[PDB]
């Protein structure tokens, strides 16, 4: 049975907060489809011979 | 057929007739005298614009 994730908790209280005092820079990618290629048939051509 | 017929450096076996494309189309064949091989390709063409 597939892992759905990983199990956490987080420690909520109706009086406390949790506030960085550190940072990161990440960079990421992105991979999109712009165009596929441009066909052409002919008809005749390829109907026939 | 119709196309332009140069030679060929296909080994067919000795008992081997034609030479066939994807298309199960005669691409190679062999002329009945002086047992030479052959490449049949459709002449030139294309679109106009
Ligand atoms: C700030 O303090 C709270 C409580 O004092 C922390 O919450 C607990 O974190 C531990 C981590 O091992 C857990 O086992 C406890 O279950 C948490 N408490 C509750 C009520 O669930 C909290 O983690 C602290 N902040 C940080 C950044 O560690
Ligand atoms: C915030 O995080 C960065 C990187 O995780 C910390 O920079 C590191 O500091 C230690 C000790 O000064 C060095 O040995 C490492 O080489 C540093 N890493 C880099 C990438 O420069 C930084 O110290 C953290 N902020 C604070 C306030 O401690
Ligand atoms: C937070 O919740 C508890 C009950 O879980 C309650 O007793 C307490 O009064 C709450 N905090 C405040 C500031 O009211
Ligand atoms: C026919 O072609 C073959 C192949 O070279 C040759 O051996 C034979 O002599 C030819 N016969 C005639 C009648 O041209």
């Amino acid at each position: 049975t597939m892992s759905l994730g990983a199990e956490n908790s987080v420690a909520y209280s109706n009086n406390s907060i949790a506030i960085p005092t550190n940072f990161t820079i990440s960079v990421t990618t992105e991979i999109l489809p712009v165009s596929m290629t441009k066909t052409s048939v002919d008809c005749t051509m390829y109907i026939c011979g | 057929g119709t196309g332009v017929l140069t030679e060929s450096n296909k080994k067919f076996l000795p008992f081997q007739q034609f030479g066939r494309d994807i298309a199960d189309t005669t691409d190679a064949v062999r002329d009945p005298q002086t047992l030479e091989i052959l490449d049949i390709t459709p002449c030139s063409f294309g679109g106009v614009s």
